[PDB]
């Protein structure tokens, strides 16, 4: 988020592509997981696609 | 020296309220 | 090697949320003096081997009271300010409900809101010690003297990365300078230290009430008098004979014959002898500096017993004529008072305490110096004879003293009473 905040242009399109193999990145802590889940909910309302 | 973990060392009377129902079968 | 680089800003925060959690208020005082005892148990740990140590618990009572913040400038940042820099940096949605909330706190304080918004999206145990903490407020309050924002922006980031809810809401109450706990100014000073409220409305600078007053054993009283120094002597107040016994609890007291000379104070250490006045002003040079020097310090060298070296006292200054063995009203020194004997301070010490010792500095001479006469009385009749037989001496009235009374130099009252005819 911090990343797309600095670019001056105007962007049409915001995406992030996620290139891992690890389907529980978080299990033994599930704070983190909910830290992560709010982070994921606050960029989709910003306007950032993830994939 | 150690640190600092090591120091901070982390009869009455009784009320009754009656309830009467006042309606038609009473 | 300062403590506070040792202290998590988090312990103080929990210290703080349970003194505020607490409804009564011993509960707030004894986590409180906990607190504030193993900081002091820590700093002797750590300062053993050093001398001089400008180390105190400044760093912590700055925080705890923001009102009393005067090094640090005005941070120019406020609740609206620092809401919207709450949402810029979190990338908040703007329309959002945490960004309504923020903002719309109903110009339930903002800290609260600002706890609940960051508790689900910070972390859960912060790394900022009390230094790093200061350290970020004055560099935020220098830059906003400077008028730069970005580095004022870069700081607060830092902060709220490097902190968790409970302290982020502690460091806005902070900067707003609203820190509420359910105990006052006075009692936080008074559990600090017994003379700290006097001290700092004596002087308004934070700094050195933490400093001077960090051994709580030693009081104002030690510190207000010093080696080649000149303080302020306190004075009696008039009051009247018939409601004498009502001034000391009907108690023993002691009578003392006033006399018409100036009030003058004198250090002597080896073969140096400082003088100086009430107002502060040097008249070393009417009895010299020296024993082979003056006209008074020549004569009372040898009254000092050997077992004196260092030694301060404060009296009464007038004139004698031995031809009439008379004392003129406006060379013979009273003495009835001491305030240092050798490396021990006797300010702390009571009157009664001060009284014992007076006779084993020198044995009295008359002509030269000796000690005020004075007796011991309980009664009315007594201090009614002593004014009567003050009165046929010519003398001007009569100083009632308590000895329970304590040594509190620059205040009015005490045990310090002035009896006259009126």
């Amino acid at each position: 988020a911090n990343l797309f905040s600095d670019v001056q242009f105007k962007m049409s399109h915001k995406r992030i592509m996620l290139f891992t193999n690890e389907d529980n990145p978080h299990g033994n802590d599930s704070a983190k997981a909910s830290r992560a889940r709010t982070k994921a909910g606050d960029l989709r309302d910003t306007g950032i696609f993830l994939d | 020296m150690s640190g600092w973990e090591s120091y901070y060392k982390t009869s009455g009377r009784d009320s009754l309220i009656f309830l009467v129902d006042a309606s038609k079968a009473m | 090697q300062t403590v506070a680089s040792h202290v998590p800003f988090a312990d103080l925060c929990s210290t703080l949320e349970r003194i505020q959690k607490s409804k009564g208020r011993a509960e707030k005082i004894r986590h409180f003096r906990e607190f504030l005892d193993s900081w002091r148990k820590f700093h002797d740990a750590l300062h053993k081997n050093h001398k001089d140590v400008t180390d105190s618990f400044y760093p912590a009572m700055r925080l705890i009271l923001p009102q009393l913040e005067r090094e640090r400038m005005a941070y120019g940042i406020k609740e609206t300010m620092l809401a919207k820099l709450y949402i810029e940096l979190l990338n908040l949605p703007r329309d959002g409900k945490d960004a309504l909330k923020l903002l719309n706190y109903r110009t339930g304080d903002f800290a609260m809101i600002a706890y609940f918004v960051l508790k689900p999206r910070c972390l859960q145990k912060g790394s900022l010690t009390i230094q790093q903490v200061n350290d970020l407020l004055d560099s935020i309050a220098s830059n906003n003297s400077a008028k730069r924002k970005d580095l004022i922006k870069k700081s607060l980031l830092q902060l709220i990365t490097q902190s968790s809810a409970l302290e982020q809401k502690w460091l806005i109450r902070m900067i707003i300078k609203d820190l509420k706990l359910g105990v006052s100014q006075q009692t936080i000073f008074s559990v600090f230290h017994n003379d700290a409220a006097e001290l700092h409305n004596v002087t308004t600078d934070l700094e050195k009430v933490c400093r001077q007053l960090h051994d709580p054993s030693v009081g104002l009283s030690d510190i207000s008098i010093t080696l080649f120094s000149a303080f302020k002597p306190m004075l009696a107040a008039i009051a009247d004979i018939e409601h004498i016994e009502k001034d000391m609890k009907h108690q023993s007291f002691y009578i003392e014959t006033k006399l018409d000379g100036e009030r003058m104070q004198m250090h002597k250490d080896g073969d140096v002898y400082k003088y100086f006045s009430r107002n502060g002003y040097n008249y070393t040079d009417q009895f010299g500096a020296s024993p082979t020097e003056g006209s008074l310090t020549p004569f009372i060298h040898n009254a000092f017993k050997a077992d004196i070296q260092i030694c301060i006292l404060d009296g009464e200054m007038m004139a004698y004529n031995p031809n009439t063995q008379t004392f003129m009203q406006k060379t013979c020194y009273c003495v009835f008072d001491v305030l240092m004997v050798n490396n021990k301070k006797l300010g702390h010490e009571t009157l009664r305490k001060r009284y014992e010792i007076l006779s084993s500095i020198f044995t009295p001479i008359p002509g030269r110096i000796e000690i005020v006469q004075k007796t011991q009385a309980h009664t009315k009749n007594e201090v009614i004879d002593a004014l009567n037989e003050a009165i046929d001496k010519r003398e001007e009235g009569i100083m009632v003293k308590q000895p329970l009374s304590i040594y509190k130099p620059d205040k009015r009252g005490e045990g310090w009473l002035k009896i006259k005819p009126e």
